DNA sequence: AGACGGCTGGCACGACTTTTGCCAGATCAGCCCTGG
DNA sequence: CCAGGGCTGATCGTGCAAAAGTCGTGCCAGCCGTCT
């Protein structure tokens, strides 16, 4: 070869300030978009039972104080009490350390023992052992309360005391040799412990809202299901007529010009927002066509795809499709998904075919869940199971996936039958 | 006071406030751009009515 | 509570729209003229003593135009809520009370 | 028996404890009326 | 703060006798409010926060 | 009790996706000025 | 009075490519189950 400064050929590229703004325009959500678009509308002048129910509710923390009021105590005890039950979660254990609470008092007289008292007084209130300060003892408090008469009590009390690590790593072989408990009788002690309500505060608050706005819609009319955009959601600008009919007859150059410039802007912006929409519908549509599959079938039946796959079905560039897919959610019979979502990595199976990781990762989740609970399936054992299916994933892939689904290991999910 | 839960839809108390706020914002943004007298007078009349 | 600047002046509908007219009884101005000047369709005159024009009189758009073309830039006038504010602020109360 | 927030809890405490004593304070509806009147261009306040 | 008088300072009221009424002034309205609103946006549906 | 085998997870290294960053210019048509 | 020349402005333009990011799979270290 040789080094020189010659010239090449054959290409195509063009851009401008205003067009740029028109292009970034479809990369951001309608709700966050409509904001940007309201702002345009201030700048451009030619472009356009009182309390019902209001039922105040309980709230747990609010519940804790109602009994604080009718507990008897001093002003210092009622001050620390407000401090303590101030700092308590929806779950119900306390957020701050107890020595921290002492720093919140800012009093020389106040002592840890004094705090130990007011705390424990309000530690068995409603519901049981709440304001825990790190569960272990919360369990120990609920144990505390009920009668001696129930068997296996001392057993559950021994384990819960200082053998927590033993129970969290589910190493019952070690548990047996350490605690020197009964073989497959301890099981029922552990079952007692199991039914004791960890997270006793949660209970109170339950009233949680409904909240998600689908951008596009897709819905099984006779087969060949068809996409239509969300009418209510879609933003729309409409020309002001008054001001349109006040540019010509205008007597001054200032005014006349003024009105022309704005109309120019405005017509352009309309046309640009109009563009956003069309793209996105054309595109919605083109992604669900290929992914016909998936709606009926499930997460398993998803074909593995890349943007290229969906860009070459349209005439637009890849990046463009990438900008229009971000944060749009499209509602379907099956549920609400982000449009991003469809797109994933492939892996190569037997028979030349490829499989979407998403679908394999859905597959792994069903397979792992639906197994004998005495013998957990390890990752590699699964790799082998999948290979029967044809997937030929490898073991770290599967670990990756198996740990992504927020599911812990096999030796760690082993339990007593 | 959300009716369906998805949209709160504040009515009879925040609609007029919203109206007045956006109209005053548009008027204050247009008064600095050297707008003609007719447009700014119509915007002021609309803000007065709101 | 909160506050809004509202750079543009705005009248209070509780006054001058009840059974007695407060702005009316303060400026000795009829209700129709105030209702027409609070909507940029009356163009009332604020001040000007050199010209042959009254202090509180109605001058229509064509009237204000032919007044400004003849008397020049002397008959200053306002057509918004600021007109009532200027007519009510630059007016002494003790002298008017003594006259009444 | 009214919207007085700082009085209901105190009365409940006095009844559970057996005190039978009332602390009127001030209803919240009067404060709501004051705020709604102040929402317009009319000043209003209470002296001493 | 000693955390023993702050809670008692909340539950406190004055005589409130002889309530009067008069016209409002822009200075009084500015003194009554702490902040100024500028956007008609009430609530967001992405995170449900002010 | 010690060695062997299995398990998991961190980290690395290519093959491969995707996400952000550009910034006019020339060309055509109607109206006004001027020559025929 | 009619045709020729000048000049301004109105109009058209959603991609190519460079770097950051993710992906899958392998390599190696460290813990734990089991037989000798």
């Amino acid at each position: 070869m040789k080094q020189g400064l010659q010239l090449r050929l054959s290409q195509q590229l063009a851009m401008t300030p205003q067009l740029q703004q028109a292009i970034r325009l479809l990369q951001l959500s309608t709700l966050e978009l409509q904001q940007e678009l309201q702002q345009a509308l201030e700048s451009n002048p030619l472009l356009e039972l009182p309390v019902y129910q209001g039922e105040t509710t309980q709230t747990l923390q609010d519940y804790l104080m109602w009994q604080v009021e009718l507990t008897p105590f001093t002003d210092t005890d009622r001050a620390i009490a407000t401090s303590i039950v101030d700092a308590v979660d929806d779950t119900g254990y306390l957020t701050i350390q107890i020595e921290d609470i002492v720093d919140s008092i800012g009093d020389d007289e106040i002592g840890l023992e004094e705090v130990e008292a007011v705390l424990k007084r309000i530690q068995r209130f409603d519901p049981v052992g709440v304001a825990a300060k790190d569960l272990r003892d919360c369990l120990l408090i609920q144990l505390s309360q009920f009668a001696k008469e129930t068997p296996w009590l001392e057993e559950a009390r021994l384990i819960i005391s200082d053998h927590l690590d033993l129970l969290a790593n589910h190493d019952f072989r070690t548990l047996m040799r350490v605690t020197r408990l009964k073989e497959e009788v301890l099981k029922e002690a552990v079952n007692l412990i199991q039914s004791l309500d960890p997270r006793p505060g949660q209970s109170i608050q339950t009233s949680e809202p409904e909240y998600v706005i689908p951008d596009v819609l897709v819905r099984k009319v006779s087969g060949r299901w068809t996409v239509e955009l969300n009418a209510d959601s879609i933003p729309r600008l409409k020309i002001n007529q008054q001001y349109a009919a006040m540019g010509n007859s205008a007597r001054n150059d200032a005014d006349g010009q003024f009105i022309r410039s704005n109309l120019q802007e405005a017509r352009w912006l309309i046309k640009s927002l109009e563009s956003r929409n069309d793209t996105l519908l054309r595109v919605s549509r083109c992604i669900v066509e290929q992914q016909q599959a998936f709606f009926e079938q499930g997460e398993e039946y998803m074909k593995p795809m890349v943007l290229a796959d969906i860009a070459q079905a349209v005439e637009m560039h890849e990046s463009t499709i990438s900008r229009v897919t971000t944060q749009k959610y499209l509602h379907s019979p099956r549920g609400i998904f982000e449009l991003k979502y469809f797109f994933s990595s492939h892996v190569n199976t037997e028979g030349g075919g490829e499989a979407s990781s998403t679908a394999i990762r859905a597959l792994v989740k069903k397979l792992i869940a639906a197994e004998n609970p005495a013998k957990p399936l390890s990752d590699s054992k699964l790799t082998s199971m999948l290979s029967e299916q044809g997937i030929m994933v490898a073991r770290r892939t599967v670990a990756k996936y198996r740990e992504s689904l927020s599911i812990p290991p096999s030796n760690q999910r082993k339990q007593l039958v | 006071v959300p009716l369906d839960g998805g949209r709160f839809a504040t009515s009879d108390l925040n609609d007029l406030y919203r109206r007045v706020i956006n109209r005053n914002n548009r008027l204050k943004r247009l008064l600095d751009l050297a707008a003609p007298d007719i447009i700014v007078r119509n915007e002021k009349r609309m803000l007065q009515e709101a | 509570m909160g506050h809004i600047e509202l750079a543009s002046p705005t009248a209070h509908i509780w006054f001058l729209k009840s059974l007695p007219s407060r702005i009316g009884l303060l400026l000795d101005m009829p209700l129709r003229d105030i209702e027409r000047v609070l909507y940029f369709e009356s163009y009332v005159v604020i001040e000007g003593g050199m010209t042959n024009l009254e202090r509180q009189q109605i001058l229509t758009e064509e009237q204000y135009l032919d007044a400004l073309e003849e008397f020049g830039d002397e008959f200053d006038a306002k057509m918004g809520a600021e007109a009532i504010q200027a007519l009510l602020k630059s007016m002494d109360l003790e002298q008017e009370c003594e006259q009444l | 028996k009214s919207d007085d927030v700082n009085g209901r809890t105190k009365m409940y405490k006095n009844i559970v404890d057996g005190n039978h004593q009332m602390e009127p304070g001030m209803p919240e509806s009067f404060n709501v009326l004051l705020k709604e009147i102040r929402s317009l261009g009319i000043n209003i306040e209470l002296e001493d | 703060k000693d955390l023993l008088k702050f809670l008692k300072a909340q539950t406190k009221t004055e005589e409130f006798d002889a309530i009067k009424i008069a016209l409002a002034s822009p200075d009084m309205i500015r003194s009554w409010s702490f902040g100024e609103v500028k956007k008609p946006e009430t609530i967001n549906y992405r995170t449900f926060k002010p």
